[PDB]
C-alpha cells in the first residue's frame, strides 16, 4: 500500500493548491443576514411516542412523520387535518419519505427493510436486503428509491422487482443519513466512519470522500444548487463541503453547545443552514457567515427531524416530545 | 365547502382511531431480552409462543427444517476450525476430504441435506480427533445443541423428516435484525424483544429503548470455565456480569423492572462433576461436583456490583417448557405488580 | 485483494478537475444573493401571503 500513501498525498496536496482563499474571506464584506426569528405557526398532535423522522411533500403542504408508536401520519400542515394513519408492522422505525408524485410513502428502521406504501392504505412493497437498519431512504420517482443502512451500504432499489439495481460500497462504518442531489444524478451519504461520498446514482462509484474530523454523521443536506453539501454531527458541529473545490469550506459552532446534531436543511436561497439538536433546539446559522442567526426553542426533548418546504415558506421540526411544530 | 367538511371528518376519524391505538398501547408492556450469544433469549421467546402463543404447528414446523441442517452444518465446521486451532490430528485418511467438503458449505444456501454431506458428517463425527475436539470445546465456541442434533442426524437425513418442538427450541433461526415477539396474557400485552441478533453500533439504537418497562437479562451458567484470551483471560462469566452492570447503570433504564435468568442449569449440573469452579473462581469456597453450591456462588458474584435497585434473579433451563412456564409464572406477576 | 481495490478508488478520486476555493465561494455566494429575494425564512413575506397566518386554513 505505497501506491495508496502516494494517491492520499496526492489527494491532499491538490486540495491544498486549490485552497486559494476561505469562504469566510469571501463573504467578509455580506452584511449578516440579522436576527432570525420565527414564530410556531402550527403544532402537529397526535403521535404517542418519540418521532424519529418527517419528510415534506413536494406540495410544500402535505408532510408524512414516523413514531415509535408504530405509526406514519400524514397530514395538511395548512389546516392540521390528518391525511392518513398508517399502522406499521415494526414500530422501531428511523426513517420516513414522501414520494414526489405524493402517491407514495416510505419507512423502514431495526427491521432492516424500506416498506412502500400506496396512497391511493396498505403496504405495496417490503424491500429487503439489507443486513441492519434502514437509517434513510429518499424516492427518485414511484419506481426507484434509494437506502442508506447501519451495514455500511446505500442501495437503489427496483420497486416493481424489489432487488437492488445498485449497490453503494466503500464506507466502513454504519450509514445514517442520504441526501439527493436536485437532479437525482448524484446523492451523498454520512456516515459513522465519520466521512461523507458523493455517488453517482447510474454507474454505482463512489466519487469523492470529505472527511469530518472523526465525529459521527447523523444527517446531510445538500444545497440548493447541488453544488455543495452540509453534514450534521455527534461533536455539535455541521459542516460545509463544496464539491467542485472538493474540500471542506466552513463549520458551524459555539464552543457552549456540546451535544450532538440529528439533522440538518438549507432554507431555499441556501444563505440559512438549520440543524436539530440534542438539547432539544433547532440552530438556525448563516451558511455565508458562519454566525448563529436564530433558535427555534418549542420541544421539550430531542429535535430529531427537520425539513424545509419547496416553496421556502415553512420549516418543520420533529421531536422525541411526541410534536411536530411549523415555524416560519 | 362539502369538500373541506369531508376533510375534516376523514381527520376525526383518523383521531379516534388513534385514541384507540393509544388506549391498547397503554396494556403493552415491552420486555427488552439481553445477555450474550448462546444465553438463551431466542430459546426463550420460542418458549413463550409455546406457553401463552400459538405454538408450533406441523407446517410451522416444515418452516424450521432447513434451519436445522444449517445448524449442523455450522457445528461441524466449527468443530473442523478448531481441529485446525488446536492442531489436533483426524484418525481417518477420507476425513481430509469429508473436511474440506463440510468447511466450503455455503450455509445460508443450505435447503436440502442430500447423502454425500451426511455420510461425511458422520464419518467426521465418529472420527476419535473430532471427539477429542469435542471434549475440548470448552477452549473455544461450540454450540450447546450440536451434540444433541449429530446424535439424531439419521432422524434428520430421513426422506419426510420434520422437526420436533424439541428441533425447533434448539435450532438457530439467523437474522440481523430486531426480534418482536408479542402475546396476550390476561388483558395485557407482553411484546417481546430481542436485539441480540443486529451487528450495528448500539450507540445509533439503543435510545429507542428508553423506559422499557424490563429488562431481562440472560447468563448462561455452564461459562464459568471458559475465558477470554483476548481480553487478557476475562472469564466469560465476568464479560456477561460486566454487560449487566453497564446495562443496571444506564440512565434510561432505571425505571425499568430487572428480571436474571441464570440459565443452563441442566449444562452446570453435568459440568460441575468434571471442571471444578474453584479453579476459575478462587474465591469459591463450596464442595466440588456440587452445582447447588455453585450456582448459589455464581448469583451472587453476578449481583456483587458495588442502587437500591431490586434484581429478579431465578435459576432457569430454557429448553424445558415445564421450568419456563413455572419461572415465568412467577416473573408475570413481579411485573403486573410493579407495573399496575 | 481489497489493498488494489481501495488503490483503483483512490486513483478515481485523486483525478478530477478541481477549481479554486474562491471561484467556488464566490458561486455560492452569489446563488445566494440571486434567490435571496424567493426565500420566505431570510426575508420574511407578508402575513397576507403566508398560508401559516391566513385565517382561511386556521
Ligand atoms: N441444554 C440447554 N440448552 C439450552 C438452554 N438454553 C438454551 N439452550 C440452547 O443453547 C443454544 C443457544 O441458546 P439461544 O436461545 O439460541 O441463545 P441466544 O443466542 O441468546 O438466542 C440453543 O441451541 C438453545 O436451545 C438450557 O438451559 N439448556
Amino acid at each position: 500500500r505505497q501506491e495508496a500513501e502516494q494517491l492520499k498525498n496526492q489527494i491532499r496536496d491538490a486540495r491544498k493548491a486549490c485552497a486559494d482563499a476561505t469562504l469566510s474571506q469571501i463573504t467578509n464584506n455580506i452584511d449578516p443576514v440579522g436576527r432570525i426569528q420565527m414564530r410556531t405557526r402550527r403544532t402537529l398532535r397526535g403521535h404517542l411516542a418519540k418521532i424519529y423522522a418527517m419528510h415534506w411533500g413536494t406540495d410544500s403542504r402535505l408532510l408524512v412523520s414516523a413514531s415509535q408508536d408504530g405509526k406514519l401520519i400524514i397530514w395538511d400542515s395548512y389546516t392540521t387535518n390528518k391525511v392518513h394513519a398508517i399502522p406499521l408492522r415494526s414500530s422501531w422505525v428511523m426513517t420516513c419519505a414522501y414520494a414526489p408524485s405524493g402517491n407514495y410513502v416510505a419507512c423502514g428502521g431495526l427491521d432492516n427493510i424500506c416498506s412502500i406504501y400506496n396512497l391511493k392504505v396498505r403496504v405495496s412493497r417490503e424491500l429487503a436486503g439489507h443486513t441492519g437498519y434502514l437509517s434513510c431512504c429518499r424516492f427518485l420517482d414511484d419506481n426507484q428509491i434509494v437506502t442508506s443502512s447501519g451495514d455500511t451500504t446505500c442501495a437503489l432499489w427496483d420497486i416493481e422487482t424489489g432487488q437492488q439495481t445498485t449497490t453503494f460500497t466503500g464506507h466502513t462504518g454504519d450509514v445514517m443519513s442520504l441526501s439527493l442531489a436536485p437532479d437525482t444524478r448524484l446523492f451523498v451519504s454520512g456516515a459513522c466512519d465519520a466521512s461523507a461520498k458523493l455517488w453517482d446514482v447510474r454507474e454505482g462509484m463512489c466519487r469523492q470522500t470529505f472527511t469530518g474530523h472523526e465525529s459521527d454523521i447523523n444527517a446531510i443536506c445538500f444545497f440548493p444548487n447541488g453544488n455543495a453539501f452540509a453534514t450534521g454531527s455527534d461533536d455539535a458541529t455541521c459542516r460545509l463541503f463544496d464539491l467542485r473545490a472538493d474540500q471542506e469550506l466552513m463549520t458551524y459552532s459555539h464552543d457552549n453547545i456540546i451535544c450532538g446534531i440529528t439533522s440538518v436543511s438549507f432554507s431555499k436561497s441556501g444563505r440559512l443552514l438549520l440543524a436539530g439538536y440534542d438539547d432539544f433546539n433547532c440552530n438556525v446559522w448563516d451558511a455565508l457567515k458562519a454566525d448563529r442567526a436564530g433558535v427555534l426553542a418549542g420541544h421539550d426533548n430531542r429535535v430529531s427531524c427537520l425539513g424545509v418546504t419547496d416553496d421556502g415558506m415553512a420549516v418543520a421540526t420533529g421531536s422525541w416530545d411526541s410534536f411536530l411544530k411549523i415555524w416560519n | 365547502s362539502a369538500e373541506d367538511k369531508a376533510a375534516v371528518e376523514r381527520s376525526k376519524m383518523i383521531d379516534r382511531n388513534l385514541r384507540e391505538d393509544g388506549e391498547k398501547a397503554r396494556r403493552e408492556l415491552k420486555l427488552l431480552l439481553l445477555g450474550t450469544g448462546e444465553s438463551g433469549k431466542s430459546t426463550f421467546i420460542k418458549q413463550m409462543r409455546i406457553i401463552h402463543g400459538a405454538g408450533y404447528s406441523e407446517e410451522d414446523k416444515r418452516g424450521f427444517t432447513k434451519l436445522v441442517y444449517q445448524n449442523i452444518f455450522t457445528a461441524m465446521q466449527a468443530m473442523i476450525r478448531a481441529m485446525e486451532t488446536l492442531k489436533i490430528l483426524y484418525k481417518y485418511e477420507q476425513n481430509k476430504a469429508n473436511a474440506l467438503l463440510i468447511r466450503e458449505v455455503d450455509v445460508e444456501k443450505v435447503t436440502t441435506f442430500e447423502h454425500q454431506y451426511v455420510s461425511a458428517i458422520k464419518t467426521l463425527w465418529e472420527d476419535p480427533g473430532i471427539q477429542e475436539c469435542y471434549d475440548r470445546r470448552r477452549e473455544y465456541q461450540l454450540s450447546d445443541s450440536a451434540k444433541y442434533y449429530l446424535t439424531d442426524v439419521d432422524r434428520i437425513a430421513t426422506l419426510g423428516y420434520l422437526p420436533t418442538q424439541q428441533d425447533v427450541l434448539r435450532v438457530r433461526v439467523p437474522t440481523t435484525g430486531i426480534i418482536e415477539y408479542p402475546f396476550d396474557l390476561e388483558n395485557i400485552i407482553f411484546r417481546m424483544v430481542d436485539v441480540g441478533g443486529q451487528r450495528s453500533e448500539r450507540r445509533k439504537w439503543i435510545h429507542c429503548f428508553e423506559n422499557v418497562t424490563s429488562i431481562m437479562f440472560l447468563v448462561a451458567l455452564s461459562e464459568y470455565d471458559q475465558v477470554l484470551v483476548e481480553s487478557d483471560n476475562e472469564n466469560r462469566m465476568e464479560e456477561s456480569k460486566a454487560l449487566f452492570r453497564t446495562i443496571i447503570t444506564y440512565p434510561w433504564f432505571q425505571n425499568s423492572s430487572v428480571i436474571l435468568f441464570l440459565n443452563k442449569k441442566d449444562l452446570l449440573e453435568d459440568k460441575i462433576l468434571y471442571s471444578h469452579l474453584v479453579d476459575y473462581f478462587p474465591e469459591f469456597d463450596g464442595p466440588q461436583r456440587d452445582a447447588q453450591a455453585a450456582r448459589e456462588f455464581i448469583l451472587k458474584m453476578f449481583v456483587d456490583l458495588n442502587s437500591d435497585k431490586i434484581i429478579y434473579s431465578h435459576f432457569t433451563c430454557a429448553t424445558d417448557t415445564e421450568n419456563i412456564r413455572f419461572v415465568f409464572a412467577a416473573v408475570k406477576d413481579t411485573i403486573l405488580q410493579l407495573n399496575l | 485483494a481489497q489493498a488494489r481495490k481501495l488503490v483503483e478508488q483512490l486513483k478515481m478520486e485523486a483525478n478530477i478537475d478541481r477549481i479554486k476555493v474562491s471561484k467556488a465561494a464566490a458561486d455560492l455566494m452569489a446563488y445566494c444573493e440571486a434567490h435571496a429575494k424567493e426565500d420566505p425564512l431570510l426575508t420574511p413575506v407578508p402575513a397576507s401571503e403566508n398560508p401559516f397566518r391566513e385565517k382561511k386554513f386556521f
